[PDB]
């Protein structure tokens, strides 16, 4: 059971050094790549991400593709440079320009032939693929313009396996570049169709965690990307160890997705507290779940209280039994009858992994599916609306060769993705 | 008028000698005089008699081409000459006759005409026939391609060319869902209709089931552009593939694509009319490429006909009656026929 | 020898099956090798040396829980060619379960049965227990009976498949994978013993006073009623209740074959100490609904036919003097057309307790089985759910997208409601 990992883009690069650092520490690998086992769980399921080599040397399934040749040297010539086969590392010369219409016009047309060729032997050298991760961004060009074209090949290539993309979202307020309403919705056009699902993450929401819970007002991006690697590990936590139930990446997506259009999700994590709030916190299974339904613990700034939960999958790392979970959720589904969908009854999935984390007693990885996500999209389209009617910031896309009316196709795709959620945010049928 | 005009007809196939003489199949369909509600029963003088389904034109294993064609297609052939878009498509279980319904025979006796050739070669000539004697200028174009696993292959050309990016909308109308990146061809007469459709219908992917060696898997779609004179009414002749069961295919992973993804869009064809029994706050037309194209067809500005070809042999009771609820539920939806003289 | 065999499909087949064979070996006093009442090893195949092979086969599509058995304290017990693993899980998809990946794996399983079937002296019938909620045991077990009852014909078929209920749930396609299974169980199985995960849990909270029970504490309750039926014959007792006899004393009609399970006494450590154990007060426990295995209301409905399997030191006249204290005295009337309602046998030897559960040693034990009319509120819980899960056709594209036509969804609710039309008709005075 292997999956294929892609870090397409600059944000793909700096999440991956945050990703694989907490994965290699989780199975007991060092910072170099040699093995140091704790018990048999770390001996048998290193067959999830890692291909073998001579001795106890392990190589992760990864391709890390960028167009900007600078920041790849921060992980190649930088630390963990002995933990990637440099044939897998592949990157051109010219920068994108924070342009969707350039990473999908010309640069993918000059790398994604040779990028996909490296993906060939990584896929063939396992027995059974499971998923195909392409954790990227939507803001800049490389993570988006290649992030769609490298996506759209694989559905034409491997029409069976699954897609788990962790594309980060632009912010309604704290946005970072100026091409964000164009560089999102073009990528949102390709990502609704070909991707199986995605997990949105917004930085403006992520800043609210450190400003309310951990009480740090001066973090770093390297500190911030360190936090998302919880739920990166949190998804395949149920599989990489001896579990008790419902252990698969597929067992999530077969019943987290009611219709094959919506596919989008909200992410929460628990517990987390500063060193001042450390010991005074207790670690209880009812005490965790009350954190997981707060709007101060989500990774997208849309209010979940404002919407309704279609589906909820709870994935727990540690020592936790069955009705410990549910009996607190019983009181939750009484206090929140305006928050649960009625026409889909019994909307709670649960998943228990029987291995604790490091330096923790229990943990709770949360997957949510609100109807609040259309509001960010309506926020995104409203940002799109004033940007397009003037047709400013335009000829750096058509000048590369994308059609003018092709945007209106994407907005019509974008608007329709918004337009399915208003059935269900007010749903008595 | 502006009524609830949605045309639905049912014509079952005929049993063979080995089937019912072994199986003693259902007694659910009549000899097919006119459309009337029959029954749902098996072991009829016993405790399985449930209900009937109200019909428009039920026909048993008795109906022929010109019995159907003069009453179903021909009152809408005049609507095409009247300047209106029309839509005709068939549906049913696999191996029942819905490929026979659109394109039936390849006899093609080119002295005069063919016999039993299906609705499209009857609607081919009988639009070229009446157009020859109505004292106006005419120009005829067509485009014939297929739909297969969320992909489009041009059945007009055998070359390996496809769409550049995506299916396009327009800012002119809402009912347009235009498909560029694909060729339409010019047609002079009735003698050029079958001339391109012959090799054109051969370009599709006729797979082989355990049941039939002819029950294909693609979605044949036959579009017509009529530039008579200044005006143009597009006409949709659409084939649909079958609702394939699990065990009656022998399908491996190469066959499961044209099993699963085909049934994926046929299920999608369910909810796009299951949401029109009450027409709530969203109409999910954009779920697959089969229903984006039929957006102006299904409940839109276009007159729409529908064929439900089922099997009367007891190969099932699962979707023996389940497929007839599609015409039964979504009968009562309305449209709006609009005129087309394109002002230059 | 009155021989029996086992199969196990899904993790419910594994985890209940892990607890079944543990409790068996302590009854027959064997460890991994054996022998640290004379023989009677109908569960076991005898080798020429002493390593008794349990007549069983585990079937799972995902090699996760099978590694636990092949590495834990029971890898030195089984026949490692018999423990067949799959490649990729059904993953809560009955179409993947019953048809697609199961077809590519049944033909390394069905022939594996036949070698174990042709080694039988004379085989009576056997047991196929799994879950309805999950993927593989719902789907592959559905094909596993119809590809067996086609072959072996007049031989008996039982199943102890575990059943979902609205309080505690794990997956959210549990309405779909139950009612898509019950077509297979209607015409293939002679009988089934459905059991809840909730009433199984609640007795571990109330009548065991264990605060947070785990699944092995759930399963050791479950496997004990399994021991109290088959191997109850395999101790020499004063009476005999044969596997044929359940197929006479509990089934008036070929469709009414859904008994319930009730076990007694289930008393924790500090409470049997300070308690006696009569014959009569323990049979009084049996007709209390607090020892019930499926969340139903038996005092509302009537009983078509009952069965009481006593274990331990039992005199057979407190059978008769106390059964009329239940039958002739109490409020809960029987069916007017069933004239007696009771069948009862006495097995002399005591039940065996595990040394690591809250349950304690007791000199007598009753495994109540009864075909009631109050189980009609079990199917109404699912068919009301299966209604609203279907009325918008949500979560259907993961089934029809695999190959199942929707025509079974018509016949599921048509047959299941008509199956409830016999409980309202036979139970109608
Ligand atoms: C103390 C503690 C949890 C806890 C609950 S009860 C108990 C006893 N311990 C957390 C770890 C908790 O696992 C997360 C989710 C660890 C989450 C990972 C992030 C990076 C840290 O939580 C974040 C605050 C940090 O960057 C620093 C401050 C460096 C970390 O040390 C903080 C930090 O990680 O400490
Ligand atoms: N009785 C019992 N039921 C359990 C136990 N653990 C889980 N279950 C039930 O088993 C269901 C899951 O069934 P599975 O065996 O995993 O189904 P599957 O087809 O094997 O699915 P996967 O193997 O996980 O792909 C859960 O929904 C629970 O209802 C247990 O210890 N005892
Ligand atoms: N009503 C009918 N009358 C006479 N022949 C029929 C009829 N229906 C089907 N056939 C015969 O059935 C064969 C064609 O198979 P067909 O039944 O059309 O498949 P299908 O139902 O259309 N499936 P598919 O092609 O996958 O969409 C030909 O031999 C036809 O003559
Ligand atoms: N360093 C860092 N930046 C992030 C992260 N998530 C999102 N971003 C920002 O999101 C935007 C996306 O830009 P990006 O695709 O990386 O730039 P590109 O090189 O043009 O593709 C930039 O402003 C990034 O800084 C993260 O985890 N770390
Ligand atoms: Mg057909």
């Amino acid at each position: 059971r292997e999956i294929v990992h892609i870090q397409a883009g600059q944000c793909g690069n700096q999440v991956g050094a945050a990703f694989w650092s907490t994965i290699a520490d989780e199975h007991g690998l060092d910072s170099a790549g040699i093995y140091h086992g704790t018990s048999e769980a770390q001996h048998e399921r290193l067959n999830v991400y890692f291909n073998e080599a001579a001795g106890g040397k392990y190589v992760p399934r990864a391709v890390l593709v960028d167009l900007e040749p600078g920041t790849m040297d921060a992980v190649k010539s930088g630390k963990f440079g002995n933990l990637f086969r440099p044939d897998n590392i592949i990157y051109g010369q010219s920068g994108a320009g924070n342009i969707w219409a350039k990473g999908h016009y010309t640069e993918g047309a000059e790398l994604a032939d040779a990028v996909l060729d490296v993906v060939r032997r990584e896929a063939e050298a396992c027995d059974a693929l499971q998923g195909f991760q392409l954790t990227h961004s939507l803001g800049g060009g490389t993570g988006s313009g290649m992030g769609t074209l490298l996506l759209s090949k694989i559905r034409e290539e491997y029409p069976d396996r699954m897609m788990a993309t962790f594309s980060v979202a632009p912010a309604p307020k704290s946005s970072d570049t100026v091409v964000e309403p164009y560089n999102a919705t073009l990528s949102m056009h390709q990502l609704v169709e070909n991707s199986d699902e995605t997990f949105c993450i917004d930085n403006e929401a992520l800043s609210s965690i450190f400003a309310n819970t951990l009480k740090i007002k001066s973090p770093s991006y390297d500190d911030l990307n360190h936090l998302v690697s919880a739920v990166m590990a949190g998804v395949t936590t149920s599989f990489r160890f001896p579990g008790e139930l419902n252990s698969d990446l597929r067992k999530l997506a077969v019943n987290m997705v009611p219709f094959p259009r919506l596919h989008f999700f909200m992410v929460g994590f628990a517990p987390l507290a500063a060193i001042g709030s450390s010991s005074f916190q207790a670690v209880s299974v009812p005490e965790l779940t009350q954190q997981m339904f707060d709007a101060n613990n989500m990774m997208v700034a849309a209010d979940p209280r404002h919407g309704r939960y279609l589906t909820v999958a709870a994935l727990f790392r540690g020592k936790v039994s069955m009705k410990e979970v549910d009996e607190q959720i019983r009181s939750v589904q009484t206090k929140n009858s305006a928050y649960f969908v009625e026409w889909i009854p019994d909307n709670v999935l649960k998943a228990v992994c029987s291995v604790p984390p490091k330096d923790l007693k229990m943990s709770a990885t949360f997957i949510g599916n609100s109807t609040s996500i259309q509001e960010i999209f309506r926020r995104l389209g409203d940002q799109f609306s004033a940007m397009f009617r003037r047709k400013a910031f335009l000829h750096w896309y058509t000048g590369e060769g994308m059609d003018e009316m092709e945007f209106t196709e994407a907005e019509s795709n974008m608007n329709d993705l918004v337009s399915e959620y208003q059935q269900y945010q007010e749903a008595g049928i | 008028e502006n009524e609830t005009n949605i045309n639905v007809v049912v014509r079952v196939r005929g049993r063979t000698d080995q089937e019912v003489r072994d199986n003693s199949s259902l007694a659910v369909s009549t000899s097919g005089a006119m459309g009337a509600e029959l029954a749902i029963q098996s072991d009829p003088s016993s405790m399985l008699v449930t209900k009937t389904y109200a019909f428009d034109k039920v026909f048993g294993p008795e109906a022929d081409q010109l019995m159907l064609f003069e009453n179903s297609v021909a009152p809408m052939l005049e609507q095409v000459l009247n300047g209106y878009n029309c839509t005709i498509f068939a549906y049913g279980q696999t191996g029942t006759g819905k490929t026979y319904t659109m394109s039936g025979d390849l006899s093609d006796s080119d002295g005069i005409l063919s016999e039993g050739a299906g609705l499209i070669p009857r609607a081919l000539y009988q639009l070229f026939s009446s157009l020859d004697n109505s004292n106006q200028e005419y120009a005829v174009k067509c485009s014939y391609y297929e739909l297969y696993n969320e992909e489009i292959r041009d059945l007009l050309v055998s070359e390996e060319l496809r769409k550049p990016a995506r299916v396009f909308e327009d800012t002119s109308r809402r009912g347009n869902v235009v498909i560029t990146g694909i060729e339409e061809s010019y047609i002079k007469n009735a003698g050029d209709g079958l001339r391109l459709l012959r090799e054109g219908s051969h370009r599709r992917q006729v797979a082989a089931t355990k049941c039939n060696d002819l029950s294909s898997r693609s979605h044949s779609i036959f579009t017509i552009t009529l530039h008579r004179k200044l005006r143009a009414s597009k006409l949709h002749m659409v084939d649909l593939a079958g609702s394939e069961n699990i065990g009656r295919s022998g399908a491996e992973n190469k066959r499961a694509r044209e099993t699963g993804m085909i049934n994926q869009s046929l299920l999608t064809l369910g909810r796009v009319i299951n949401a029109l029994v009450e027409k709530a706050h969203h109409i999910p037309y954009r779920e697959s490429k089969l229903t984006r194209l039929l957006q102006d067809s299904l409940g839109g500005k276009t007159k729409t006909s529908m064929i439900v070809t089922v099997s009367s042999t007891n190969t099932n009771l699962e979707e023996t009656i389940s497929t007839l609820e599609y015409a039964a539920r979504a009968k009562s939806i309305r449209n709006k026929p609009q005129n087309n003289q394109l002002v230059f | 020898m009155r021989e029996v065999i086992s199969v196990h499909v899904g993790q419910a087949g594994v985890q209940i099956g892990n607890a079944c064979w543990e409790l068996y070996c302590l009854e027959h006093g064997i460890g991994p090798d054996g022998f640290p009442n004379d023989g009677f090893g109908t569960f076991f195949s005898e080798t020429g040396q002493g390593k008794f092979v349990p007549r069983s086969i585990y079937v799972d599509l995902e090699p996760n829980v099978i590694d636990q058995v092949r590495t834990g304290p029971y890898k030195d017990l089984f026949h490692p060619e018999q423990m067949v693993t799959g490649k990729e899980d059904a993953s809560n998809n009955y179409a993947r379960g019953h048809y697609t990946v199961g077809k590519e794996m049944i033909d390394s399983v069905l022939e594996r049965i036949r070698r174990m079937a042709d080694n039988c002296s004379g085989l009576q019938g056997f047991l196929v227990f799994h879950s309805f909620g999950g993927g593989t045991g719902s789907g592959l077990g559905a094909l596993l009976l119809e590809r067996l009852n086609m072959e072996y014909g007049k031989k008996s078929n039982l199943q102890f498949s575990v059943y979902p209920a609205p309080q505690v749930s794990t997956s959210v396609v549990e309405p779909y994978n139950s009612v898509l299974t019950t077509h297979a169980t209607l015409d293939n199985s002679d009988c089934t013993f459905m059991v809840d995960n909730e009433a199984c849990y609640d007795i571990c909270r109330r009548n065991l006073d264990i605060e947070r029970p785990t699944y092995e504490n759930l399963n050791r309750l479950i496997a004990q009623v399994v021991s109290s039926i088959t191997a109850s014959l395999r101790f020499a007792g004063s009476l005999n209740v044969d596997l044929n006899e359940f197929q006479t004393n509990l089934v008036p009609y070929p469709r009414i074959h859904f008994p319930l399970v009730t076990y007694s006494p289930i008393v924790s450590a500090a409470k049997a100490f300070h308690e006696s154990n009569s014959v009569q007060e323990i049979t009084n426990q049996c007709f209390e609904p607090y020892n019930q295995m499926v969340k139903c209301d038996p005092r509302t409905g009537r009983y078509m036919a009952t069965c009481l399997l006593y274990r331990g030191d039992v005199i057979p006249r407190d059978v008769q003097a106390a059964v009329t204290s239940i039958k002739s005295r109490r409020t809960i009337q029987f069916v007017d057309w069933c004239p007696t309602g009771f069948k009862i046998g006495i097995c002399y030897e005591p039940p065996q307790h595990v040394p690591g559960s809250g349950i304690a040693k007791v000199n007598r034990a009753v495994c109540m089985l009864s075909n009631t009319t109050s189980i009609a509120e079990a199917w109404s819980r699912l068919d009301h759910k299966f209604d609203l899960m279907y009325s918008k056709r949500a979560f259907v594209h993961w089934y029809v997208g695999e190959g199942m036509e929707e025509g079974e969804f018509s016949e599921a609710r048509e047959d299941l409601a008509a199956l409830e039309r016999d409980y309202e008709e036979v139970g109608q005075d």
